[PDB]
């Protein structure tokens, strides 16, 4: 008298905290609740009331036949961080799972645009060894924190949590079991410009727009001298932003801003070479003081194409 | 600025629905909660939202008498208290949480309004 | 009096992704999922259908007497981190371990 | 990058089709193409695409095994075998490419959409 039917089973995932981006290796932390509900055969418990089973205990019950099937975080790195979990048993055959768990989580993260990137924060869930004949998601719901003020925090959440639930079928894998149900959630999310924007962005301009300064010089000795301390100060801020700014495997929008300083300058120092050392007049062509800086931004614009 | 309404005479047993007006800065009203001051006594937490999506944090004496909700589109929220007794007499008070890490706190808040008298006997 | 012939292990082995490699030390981690599958003795199952024996349910299997054989990373340095695994028993003999693995 | 859906056309309930999205343009592969649908009134809605790990594929809950993605590198072609077909199949089929983001049953994360092909149900 057997039921064959596919195990029917609810979950809901509370996101307590998104965190701990490790931007080299795609990472992120997730800390919060899974809740998974489905409907077994009924039975009795003390008082016809609902039985409360927690941690070591749940084991003593799988050994006697209750079955709790491991769902596995398809995109999490190592074994999650499993806080408490429990088990709650009712007598018409309702049983829940709930367990608080920490764990990094991998996903295709993409900075180029960084400091003013959008990133997508997935949580990707599916059974470990049952197929969609055995066991299949019927819903997912997804509840976050409540936010108070945004201009602290990191990033700012975009619009709710959007939700999946798909099919994956592995070739690899009797036919029509090689097919297992997938829930996946995305949290949208916007970096938060305003830090790199005043301490890193803002003073990079005006040392390279002081570096401009150069041509209002009253000498050749002096322009190209002071090239140098200006060349010098790119670089000791290269320094100062690579020692903060996240590691990367491809340059950024700040990387960017340093490479057009180091070019302005050295630009600048053929200029100031040429002029004085082409003809015996120098002094007129150094009245580029309008020039220069037009044809920076001119190519600072097809640059943010 | 806040400002409360909703409070004045009930007898023991009755119900009320205060109701705080929220004006300016405020981009949820997340933020609000709800506290009492009675006579010579300190002023006590009473309501505001939990951390956590579908949570909400209640004093202890509330022992679900007591049902905050909020009205985004009006920027509001309410106290609807039920089952009165004379221990709840006392001046209610809507308050904002300014910062902190304490819900509970009435050190976190500001922006307090001028309350509203709740009177059981 | 004549020997038995080994047993024949078919592996698939699933990377998920290659990161982190520490230039000084030579390393590198990889997370994936390793697959194993030899037959051994025929056994009961419930219903005569294949059964699923998860995670601290096989050490169960292993002390009533289930081989299952350790494969160990030569290269790998430490103790990889397990995360679930799960035997597959048929009742012709058949068993498939498949675990998550990162190290 | 351009796209165009074929293999369209009229067919009864249990009948069968083969779509084909042909890629022309600067693509690393076709693991990114990923095929979609949109009947009248209701929202374009993912079918299916290629898996993150190898042997893998990524179906909508609709699809219910009847179809069966394919890929021909060589020709940059993939290919979506329907079979099992039911009236509530109808809808403009369109093949999309995935843009970028981490997300391949979005279609918020997919691009340069082809003309689209028919396919009717009776
Ligand atoms: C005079 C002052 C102005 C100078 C400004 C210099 C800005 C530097 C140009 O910026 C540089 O653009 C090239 C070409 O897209 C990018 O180069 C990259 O492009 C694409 C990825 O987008 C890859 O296919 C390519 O192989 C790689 O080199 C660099 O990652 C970026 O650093």
């Amino acid at each position: 008298p057997v039921d064959a039917r596919p195990v029917d089973v609810s979950v809901s995932i509370f996101i307590n905290k998104i965190y701990g981006v490790n931007t080299l290796e795609q990472t992120y932390k997730v800390d919060g609740y899974i809740v998974a509900q489905w409907t077994g055969k009924p039975r009795k418990t003390p008082g016809d009331k609902p039985l409360i089973v927690e941690n070591t205990q749940i084991e003593r019950w799988i050994n006697n036949g209750l079955w709790v099937p491991a769902l596995e975080f398809i995109n999490v790195v190592g074994s999650p961080d499993t806080g408490n979990k429990r088990l709650m048993l009712f007598p018409d055959g309702r049983v829940i799972y709930n367990a608080r768990f920490l764990g990094s989580f991998s996903n295709d993260m993409d900075f180029r645009l960084f400091p003013f990137d959008r990133q997508q924060f997935v949580l990707e869930l599916e059974p470990f060894s049952y197929n969609n004949q055995q066991l299949r998601f019927s819903d997912i719901q997804v509840y976050t924190e409540n936010i108070d003020n945004e201009e602290i925090d990191e990033w700012w959440i975009r619009g709710k949590a959007s939700t999946h639930i798909s099919d994956i079928r592995y070739d690899h894998l009797q036919p029509n079991q090689n097919e297992f149900s997938r829930i996946t959630v995305r949290i949208d999310a916007v970096r938060n410009p305003s830090y790199y924007l005043w301490s890193f962005i803002l003073p990079l301009g005006l040392i390279i727009a002081a570096s401009w300064s150069v041509f209002w010089l009253e000498s050749f000795s002096e322009r190209l001298q002071t090239s140098f301390t200006c060349m010098l100060t790119v670089v000791a801020y290269a320094f100062y932003t690579s020692n903060i700014l996240p590691r990367l495997p491809y340059t950024t929008v700040i990387d960017q801003m340093i490479i057009a300083g180091y070019g302005s300058i050295f630009a600048a120092i053929l200029l100031i070479i040429f002029a004085h050392h082409r003809q015996a007049d120098d002094l007129l062509i150094q009245r580029s003081r309008l020039a220069f800086p037009l044809g920076f931004l001119a190519i600072g614009s097809v640059l943010v194409i | 600025q806040l400002q409360e309404s909703g409070g004045g005479l009930v007898q023991a047993g009755g119900s009320l629905r205060l109701s705080c007006a929220a004006s300016g800065r405020i981009f949820s009203t997340n933020v609000m909660g709800w506290f009492r001051q009675a006579p010579g006594k300190e002023r006590e937490f009473v309501a505001t939202v939990g951390r956590i999506g579908g949570s909400t944090v209640y004093a202890d004496f509330v022992k679900g008498r007591f049902t905050l909700s909020r009205d985004n589109a009006k920027n509001m929220v309410y106290l609807q208290m039920n089952s009165l007794k004379p221990e709840d007499t006392a001046v209610y008070y809507c308050g904002a949480r300014i910062g902190g890490s304490d819900r509970l706190a009435p050190e976190n808040y500001g922006y307090w309004g001028q309350g509203t008298q709740v009177t059981v006997s | 009096p004549v020997d038995a012939r080994p047993v024949d292990v078919s592996v698939s082995i699933f990377i998920n992704k290659i990161y982190g490699v520490n230039t000084l030390e030579q390393t590198y981690k990889v997370d994936g999922y390793i697959v194993a599958q030899w037959t051994g003795k025929p056994r009961k199952t419930p219903g005569d259908k294949p059964l699923i024996v998860e995670n601290t349910q096989i050490e169960r299997w292993i002390n009533n007497g289930l081989w299952v054989p350790a494969l160990e990373f030569i290269n790998v340095v430490g103790s990889p981190d397990t995360g679930n695994k799960r035997l597959m028993l048929f009742p012709d003999g058949r068993v498939i371990y498949n675990a998550r693995f990162l190290g």
